[PDB]
């Protein structure tokens, strides 16, 4: 048995290893057999793909580069690669194999058939508060975990969260995830997930992770948002005005908590004070958590996920197919140099 | 019903991340 100081410290020396030499150009397109896309947008896709040598499947994201300059992307896809090659976390998806071609970008995660949370609570409708306490545990640790390798998330919501066939949380897109010591500034994340002091263009810091984990909890525990409406800019008046409601289910213990992470005063939020993380974890509606059992996987899932056999894609919902172009011609070769 | 304003709003599905 260690400390949790202890656990940190080592997982820091392996981390900050991993950081400074980053592996590079581990696998090429042509190991892999495509099957199905399993979600889209400008920022990218991601595709169910198998591994001839092993047959293993995985989960494969494709960046165009061509995309990524026009959006002014280049140093957040960067870290989002550097910084996922290098982390170990049990709730944290992992990165097997990364590469690049003419036109695209490559990283090769392992594969979650569970699908996302999203789709599972969306359906269900709310989440018990025992349910959503056992995700909400999974996060704290995870954010535990970055922030102590100087890391900020930046875009918790259920989109990203995937379902193990045991019924935990995995971690997924590190697009806006960023090392940083100091205060950042840029704006990113996802609207009804953004603390007022991004929206207000502060310089911000880890604080706005512990937001973004009290704004999943109301959603998970009430079926919708704190803070929602038709359009993004009624999103944000509405987070920075100071006033959220509660539904009348939710315990005393859990209208507690949220107060203080959905809390305007930075002096004020939990995560951020001199106790740091610990005011979370020794919250009241937390008193029934063991911390080390959500670490090793030994407490009994709420909710486990059916498994249909590899390769099964029912749990996510369908795309549009499109090619992967390759250029005959390489494009953006200086801005991507490292990856 | 708040559930029924969520419900009906245009922000049920799949949300996307924000940029400048
Ligand atoms: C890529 C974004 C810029 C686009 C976004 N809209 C999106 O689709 N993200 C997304 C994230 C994870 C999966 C996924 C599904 C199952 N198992 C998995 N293992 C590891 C990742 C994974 C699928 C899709």
């Amino acid at each position: 048995q260690e400390s949790v100081k202890e656990f940190l410290a080592k997982a820091k020396e392996d981390f900050l290893k991993k950081w400074e030499n980053p592996a590079q150009n581990t696998a090429h397109l042509d190991q892999f057999e495509r099957i199905k896309t399993l979600g889209t947008g400008s920022f990218g896709r991601v595709m169910l793909v198998k591994h001839m040598e092993t047959g293993n499947h995985y989960a494969m994201k494709i960046l165009d580069k061509q995309k990524v300059v026009k959006l002014k992307q280049i140093e957040h896809t960067l870290n989002e690669k550097r910084i996922l090659q290098a982390v170990n976390f049990p709730f944290l998806v992992k990165l097997e194999f990364s590469f690049k071609d003419n036109s695209n970008l490559y990283m090769v995660m392992e594969y979650v058939p569970g699908g996302e949370m999203f789709s599972h609570l969306r359906r269900i409708g709310r989440f018990s508060e025992p349910h959503a306490r056992f995700y909400a545990a999974q996060i704290v640790l995870t954010f535990e975990y970055l922030h102590s390798l100087d890391l900020i998330y930046r875009d918790l919501k259920p989109e990203n969260l995937l379902i193990d066939q045991q019924g935990y949380i995995q971690v997924t897109d590190f697009g806006f995830a960023k090392r940083v010591k100091g205060r950042t500034w840029t704006l990113c994340g996802t609207p009804e997930y953004l603390a007022p002091e991004i929206i207000l263009s502060k310089g911000y810091n880890k604080a706005v992770d512990w937001w973004a984990l009290g704004v999943l909890i109301y959603e998970m525990a009430a079926g919708y948002p704190p803070f929602f409406a038709d359009q993004p800019i009624q999103i944000y008046e509405k987070i920075v005005s100071g006033k959220v409601r509660f539904p009348s289910h939710f315990s005393s213990d859990l209208k507690d908590l949220l107060r203080n992470l959905l809390q305007v005063d930075l002096t004020k939020r939990f995560g951020n004070l001199k106790n740091g993380v610990n005011d979370i974890k020794n919250h009241k509606w937390f008193a029934t958590t063991d911390w080390i059992a959500i670490y090793q996987r030994k407490v009994e899932a709420p909710f486990i996920p059916k498994f249909k056999g590899p390769g099964d894609t029912s749990n996510f919902d369908d795309y549009e197919e499109e090619e992967i172009r390759v250029s005959i011609n390489e494009k953006c070769g200086k801005e991507f140099s490292e990856f | 019903t708040t559930y029924a304003d969520f419900i009906a709003s245009g922000r049920t599905g799949r949300r996307n991340a924000i940029h400048d």
